């Protein structure tokens, strides 16, 4: 099963990427500011 | 001299026949193990329609197919994939070698994670291990200016080196190709509509597979490596350090130092160089002329199974190719036991 | 057999393209002598000297 | 002798230029399940004016509003049928795709054929004489220049001649005195430019061909048709009857010949004035659309497409300057019967070209090719139980012709 | 980017055309001929029983 | 506003990709089609009986 | 330039074609792996009437 | 030896239509294979290549 | 292979003829050996014979 899991991963890796490229126009750009 | 781009494009046509010539059946037993251990009914080509008469119809001979010969080559792929290895800077006896070495390995490291790095080994090494030749590219895109890992598709016949080049890494290669296919709406929606498509000749494929769509455009990228006289200027600005030679393609001009922090000093020092030149053909002309591209060496980083030089030819060997006889024959030997139990039940 | 009362007989909203001409005598004439000359006052005609 | 090679021989083929050419805009998707088998198009609208000298005129003799149509529809079918035995076939050829290959050429070939012999019987403009084949340079300004002086402009005009007759394009441009690019290009491979003479040329071996068909005396109109734009405001065709004609042949006039009337000659359609041809004014033609026979007496019944419209109770839709009547002196062009090749120039708005879409024949295996834009259904089956398989390959075509008044035929003059 | 993402089995590219495989492919024809050898032994032993 | 994931049945004949696509996470791929099968009631519910 | 929403909907259709065209093959193997393994019937399928 | 009958032409491949340079059809040619003789009456015969199908 | 192809306003083939398979074959075959031969003597190789590349 060790090459469906590495296909899985690295599809898993593809999809966090979508995601955050998708999460900056709805949740908003992050900023650092506190002091 | 051929000054015009006609006169330069038929030596490229020449090169390419002159390069193809002596690699044509490596890479044919390079395609035909693949294809034997991946594709699904590629066990039995060159045989597909066998058959006789049997009275007024034409029974095909039964066909089966046991594959027995992936397993091995799955265990390689999964000892590579569970301990993957990239390229470490080692510092040396030096008082900043090692903030040196680790400002390299973590570009470097960005490099290789944003971009498509992992992909390219991985294809790599699966084509390594699979037929025996494998490539991946390094080239540079924009977005100001970045290196990026780019991976080889169809490394067999898409990857043709110069014939002078003997070494394991091709350091002696004077010249190189890179071809890929494309598909004509995409073909004009680059370049232009006004001209023709017209595809490179190989008389690769087709060989012994089915073909459905000419729709198949060839487009081969060409790398060439010169030799030429470039005059340098040589900055003497005292404070900031005094002694900087650099070339003529940077000027107060073009970049606006004004001679703020430099100065001109002397700038007659010419000396020759080497530089890399990059071009689009196809078998009619140039589709983009030749550019030169930031670098010394040609970015196309070849992979081997196993590599030996036999006779004035570099020879390549995988992981298949040593099976097949063997499976071959069990394969038939399986469907002839299985028709002749079939015939006579009881 | 006889499917036509199902179909509908129907003609689209676009127009063919015609002919046209061009104009090169009207923007080439003399215009600016008689711009507004003849009034009310002058009546159906009205004169320029000679030299 | 055993020893055969898997690959194929190269073969012939020709080009595709018409299908390329033609508009293919307007007639798209249009003829669908609930449009029937054929739909029209409009027509612009004309104006005349009156000329008076008063006022307080407003109740007077107006204007009309007459509607016109521009009708297209479908063709027949475009059919392939082999009939094989299969597993004969299949001995040596994988998924039976080596059929493939020079069945979708004899589809592509066969529509292109049709639109050449559609547009050159629908098309009405002529110019030159058939004998002369193209040796200059007026022979190919000739027709932009008659395009500019009807009046047409939105749209791009196009020509198309055999190769034999650009090679002597080329050679008159390899003796041109300053452009050395033309020079060159000409000297090199043989290749004349985009746009030649104010209209873009093109050259093409696959053109079809015709035959003039046997004719003598001096034919001349019978009876007075009716050419009024109530008439004729839905085809642009209108029938007519000759007489002086031979006394009993078959074939007098073949499909695609031209009638010119001599005394009505052609209007700016803008501003209603005659054409002249620098030295002598432009007389009137029309296209044979059917053959036409010739009986007893001498009288032949024929209709030609483009109409001399001379309504004398609507002004505005005049096309000609006088109206043809009886004992009007009438030729044709050409000689006897004599076989060429036409070469052609129109208008983008002159013909349309559209496909129409098939569907899957219930439990009967099939698959769609394309081919340049064009979709082919390929349908198998196995009726019998001889082992005789059968493959078909279908394309159902559809055309319309917006207005003959923009397009024909045209030669070279001496 | 597109939404879309895609999970692939086993997956390459051998000849201008991406190819896939799973789990199941390999093992057809083994499973098929041994059921048609049960079936075929069944009958027999059924056809005739003393 | 929030993101979401929602899952594809029978991609194999469901999922369609760019044809000039060539890697594994079709990144440079300028067009994509998904479908899915649906029934006249829920057709109707949304969009409109009259189509 | 695509103006009409009827003019934009041919061109997603041979986009749909050109799509298909290619991935045929893979796909039905991939269908008949998956019926083979799962539906109950599906191991001895393409001759169930046979006689 | 070439040798050119007069009264038939060639044709596209393709189309099948005839083929015309300007005015004057193309002749159809072949070309002897092998060395002919001469009896007598005035009779040869001759092999060809390329045939008009 | 050639074809050809039917026309009719609403498909039906039913009485119409079909397109045949015909297989032509075109044949290649060797020649005839070109060989050049010499000969000469080994006194002559030991006392004459220099540059004989």
């Amino acid at each position: 099963s060790f090459i469906y899991l590495d296909n899985m991963a690295k599809s898993l890796k593809r999809a966090g990427e979508v995601w955050l490229s998708m999460a900056r126009e709805v949740y908003g750009s992050e900023r650092e500011v506190r002091i | 001299m051929a000054e015009t781009l006609e006169k330069k494009h038929e030596r490229i046509m020449l090169r390419f026949d002159r390069a193809y010539s002596p690699q044509k059946e490596v890479r044919e037993k390079c395609i035909e193990a693949t294809r034997f251990a991946r594709v699904p009914g590629g066990q039995w080509e060159g045989a597909t329609a066998a058959g006789t008469k049997l009275d007024e119809q034409f029974e095909k001979y039964p066909k089966f197919e046991i594959n027995k010969v992936a397993t091995e080559l799955n265990r390689i792929i999964a000892e590579y994939r569970n301990n993957r290895i990239t390229v470490k800077f080692r510092p040396g006896d030096r008082e900043a070698s090692e903030e040196l070495a680790n400002k390299l390995n973590g570009l470097f490291r960005a490099d290789y994670e944003e971009t498509d790095g992992g992909e390219a080994c991985d294809n790599a090494f699966d084509d390594a291990a699979t037929g025996g030749f494998g490539c991946f590219r390094l080239t540079s895109m924009l977005v100001r200016q970045r290196i990026a890992i780019e991976p080889i598709y169809d490394p067999s016949r898409s990857v043709w080196f110069d014939p002078d080049a003997k070494k394991y890494d091709k350091s002696d290669a004077l010249w190189a190709f890179c071809m890929y296919s494309l598909s004509p709406e995409k073909y004009e929606a680059e370049y232009g509509k006004k001209p023709p498509t017209s595809l490179d000749v190989t008389s690769m494929t087709s060989w012994e597979y089915n073909w459905f769509g000419a729709d198949v455009i060839y487009i081969a990228k060409y790398y060439e490596v010169r030799k030429e006289s470039v005059d340098v200027i040589s900055y003497r600005h005292p404070i900031t350090g005094e002694i900087a030679t650099y070339d003529s393609d940077q000027v107060e001009d073009i970049e606006d130092e004004l001679a703020i922090a430099g100065f001109h000093e002397v700038a007659r020092r010419s000396v020759k160089r080497r530089r890399v030149y990059v071009s689009v053909v196809d078998g009619d002309g140039f589709l983009e002329k030749p550019r030169r591209i930031p670098g010394e060496h040609i970015p196309l980083i070849p992979v081997y199974g196993k590599r030996w030089f036999i006779d004035d030819i570099e020879r390549v060997e995988g992981h298949i190719a040593k099976a097949m006889d063997p499976q071959r024959l069990y394969n038939l030997q399986v469907s002839m036991l299985a028709d002749t139990a079939a015939q006579d039940p009881g | 057999n006889n499917l036509d009362s199902n179909v509908s007989q129907i003609v689209l909203k676009k127009f063919l393209p015609g002919f046209m001409s061009d104009l090169v005598l009207a923007k080439t004439v003399d215009r600016q002598l008689l711009a507004g000359e003849i009034n009310s006052s002058t009546g159906d005609s009205v004169s320029f000297k000679r030299p | 002798s055993q020893i055969v090679l898997k690959k194929f021989l190269p073969g012939f083929m020709s080009d595709l230029v018409l299908a390329k050419t033609v508009d293919r805009q307007l007639l798209a998707g249009e003829i669908n399940s609930s449009t029937g088998d054929s739909v029209s198009f409009k027509r612009p609208h004309q104006f005349s004016s009156l000329r008076t000298p008063t006022g307080d005129i407003s109740g007077q003799n107006k204007n009309n509003l007459i509607s016109g149509k521009a009708t297209g529809r479908v063709g027949n079918y475009i059919t392939v049928a082999v009939e094989y035995q299969q597993l004969e076939e299949a001995i040596k050829l994988n998924q039976l795709e080596e059929i493939l290959a020079p069945v979708r050429q004899r589809i592509v070939t066969d529509l292109e054929t049709e639109l050449a012999h559609f547009m050159m019987n629908n098309g009405a403009l002529s110019l030159g004489s058939p004998n002369t084949p193209i040796t200059k340079w007026s022979d190919v300004a000739q027709t932009a220049s008659f395009l500019k002086d009807l009046g047409v402009n939105e749209g791009e005009n196009y020509a198309v001649m055999d190769p034999w007759s650009a090679q002597r394009l080329a050679d008159a441009q390899t003796g041109l005195h300053a452009s050395d690019q033309l020079v060159r290009t000409a000297w090199e491979n043989a290749q004349i430019p985009t746009n030649f003479g104010g209209i873009r040329a093109l050259m093409s071996n696959g053109l079809a061909s015709r035959t003039q068909g046997a004719f003598g005396g001096t034919l001349t109109v019978k009876t007075q048709p009716t050419v009024t734009y109530n008439a004729v405001k839905d085809s642009y065709q209108f029938t007519v009857t000759l007489t002086g004609a031979t006394a009993s042949v078959t074939g007098f006039l073949k499909a695609g010949d031209q009638v010119k009337f001599t005394n009505t000659y052609w209007l700016q359609q803008q501003t209603k004035q005659a054409l002249y041809n620098g030295a002598t004014p432009i007389s009137f033609t029309a296209t044979v659309t059917a053959d036409a026979n010739s009986d007893s007496g001498g009288d032949v019944t024929v209709t030609l497409s483009g109409v001399p419209i001379y309504d004398t109770t609507n002004p505005q839709y005049n096309s000609v300057s006088r109206q043809v009547e009886a004992g009007d002196a009438v030729s044709v062009v050409g000689t006897a019967s004599q076989t060429m090749k036409p070469n052609l120039f129109y208008n983008k708005f002159f013909c349309g070209l559209g496909s129409i879409p098939l569907p899957k024949l219930h439990s009967i295996d099939s698959a769609v090719a394309t081919y340049e834009g064009f979709s082919i259904r390929v349908h198998k089956y196995a009726d019998g139980d001889a082992n005789v398989q059968k493959m078909r390959f279908d394309l159902l075509p559809a055309y319309v012709c917006f207005n003959p008044h923009m397009g024909g035929q045209f030669f070279g003059n001496p």
